[PDB]
């Protein structure tokens, strides 16, 4: 390119993080969101009730962990699915969190330990 | 036997022609090292996937705790690549009339003036082949011109190694600079297997070589040996190895297990700016000396290949999607009977696949 | 001033034919490359009907 380099970009996060969850015939600890406007979600990002990305000062609010990649100009999921779904309950994520600009991560694990979300070390 | 000078009614005599052929240099041409990697498409992708690893933290057994890994890194690269086009002509009128040069009274023909202006195009091209070579050598694929094509660096996300020999302070370690270099390889490779770092060209220019062999350190030890390889490097021809382009031995010296090669090649290109093959963008303080260091063919070995060379089709009427080629040449006459057009192509990329080997060194300090 | 043609004996008419493209026609050239000279201008001598 004019700029000398050309980065058709990076893979998309695996839907590999969830280590361990209750696993029921129905599923437990997964809910499923209505995609919110032109909004592109990825495996690991923070969402708040309503579906929208945790915002700073908004920690507190931490409804689910989103485990899906969501197209917003395709308005489905990388598996051909029409809705997102995220880990709200008890369930043991990894480190790896796609977290929005200003938000402070301990708060975010503190809101998602309270309702029963643990995090493992991941080196 | 053709007419004297001052008088058209006598005559002299025209023994002979002299010639004076450029200089050319083909060093990198000729070390083997970009091997042929025809293409059929104008760009190439490449795939980047990498892993990294770290210590287990101790954990208490009656708390059942663990630990995780990351998962893996996968990335993909495009490349572009550089077209080169040439067109020469030959006229009626700079055939009728002119006279062979050489020779008395006989008269240049066709086939020798289409003869040296193909001789004189494959030249060229093979010239700006070894400058792009070098160019890739260095890291930074940059044209004649000085538009930039394909930062290696930027593109796999790595940054430039540099090492200063500091060869002007008689009490520099050229010990610890070597075992620098050589070590800097087996870290930074990564490739998963083991990595010997002897195996490694180190190219210089002649000030760099110049310091380098005089050096109190190096001639002082060379001086107390008595081994043919000592003799030699002493009071001997310092030329073994070479078929460079225009010297048939070129300059190396044998100091710990890696040798440093004198390279003279330099070209100038239209604007008459002369491109000197082994120096650095920006450096030019004359007495500084530069060098380049690229690890050798079997270093990771032929399966774990960095250096390799792309050619893709001309846009003519029937070569599309066809493999590439070294360089391709047409005959088109003009209408007429007017002259006859040459054009010649070839679209090429030379690239390294692990900028990181690729190590730049000075003989200044930092 | 063809090719093929340079540094060859002179004929006294070059007739040329070429194709225009397409096939839209036949383009005929003719050429040719003289000048008559006498060795002896000396023997050339001019007669008029008028006085002096």
């Amino acid at each position: 390119a004019y700029q000398g380099f050309t980065k058709l970009g990076e893979r998309e996060p695996l839907n590999d993080i969830i280590l361990w969850e209750e696993i029921t015939p129905t599923g437990h600890s997964r809910k499923e969101y209505a995609p919110v406007a032109s909004t592109e979600y990825r495996v690991g990002e923070v969402l708040k009730a309503d579906g929208s990305k945790v915002a700073a000062g908004q920690e507190a609010q931490a409804d689910s962990v989103c485990i899906v990649n969501f197209y917003a100009d395709l308005q489905l999921s990388y598996h051909g699915q029409l809705k997102v779904v995220g880990i709200y309950r008890d369930a043991e994520l990894k480190d790896l969190l796609k977290l929005e600009s200003g938000v402070d991560a301990a708060a975010v694990k503190s809101a998602l330990k309270a309702k029963g979300i643990d995090f493992v070390p991941t080196g | 036997l053709t007419n004297s000078e001052k008088s058209r009614f006598f005559l002299a005599d025209l023994t002979g022609e002299v010639q004076s052929i450029p200089n050319t240099y083909g060093y990198i041409s000729g070390l083997g090292l970009f091997r042929s990697a025809p293409q059929t498409q104008t760009t190439f992708l490449m795939d980047l996937t990498d892993w990294d690893i770290s210590l287990l933290d101790a954990v208490d057994r009656t708390s059942r705790k663990a630990e995780t890994s990351a998962p893996e890194r996968v990335r993909q690269i495009s490349f572009p690549m550089m077209y080169f086009k040439e067109v020469e002509s030959i006229t009626p009128d700079e055939i009728q009339g002119v006279r062979q040069p050489g020779t008395a009274n006989e008269l240049t023909t066709e086939a020798v003036v289409r003869a040296k202006k193909l001789m004189k195009i494959r030249t060229k091209f093979d010239i700006t082949r070894e400058f792009l070579f070098m160019q890739a050598l260095k890291g930074k694929v940059i044209d004649a011109n000085g538009v930039l094509y394909a930062d290696l660096y930027k593109q796999f996300d790595v940054t430039k190694k540099t090492i200063y020999f500091d060869l002007d302070n008689p009490n520099s370690d050229i010990d610890a600079h070597i075992e620098d270099l050589r070590m800097h390889m087996e870290d930074e490779a990564k490739t998963g297997t083991v990595i010997n770092g002897e195996e490694i060209h180190i190219v210089v220019d002649r000030t760099f070589f110049s310091k380098l062999i005089k050096h109190p350190k190096i001639r002082d030890a060379y001086l107390a040996q008595q081994t043919p390889l000592a003799w030699q490097q002493i009071t001997g021809s310092l030329r073994t190895g070479g078929t460079d382009g225009v010297q048939a031995h070129m300059n190396r010296f044998y100091y710990g297990g890696v040798v440093f090669v004198q390279y003279n090649g330099k070209f100038k290109d239209k604007r008459g700016k002369t491109h000197t093959l082994v120096s650095i963008d920006g450096v030019s303080d004359t007495n500084v000396g530069v060098g380049h260091a690229f690890p050798n063919v079997a270093m990771l070995g032929e399966a774990n290949n960095i250096f390799e060379v792309a050619y893709a089709p001309c846009p003519k009427m029937g070569y599309a999607n066809t493999l590439g080629q070294e360089l391709y040449v047409f005959e088109y006459e003009k209408d007429r009977d007017e002259g006859i057009d040459f054009e010649a192509h070839s679209y090429m990329l030379p690239y390294c696949t692990r900028p990181q080997l690729l190590v730049d060194v000075r003989s200044d300090a930092e």
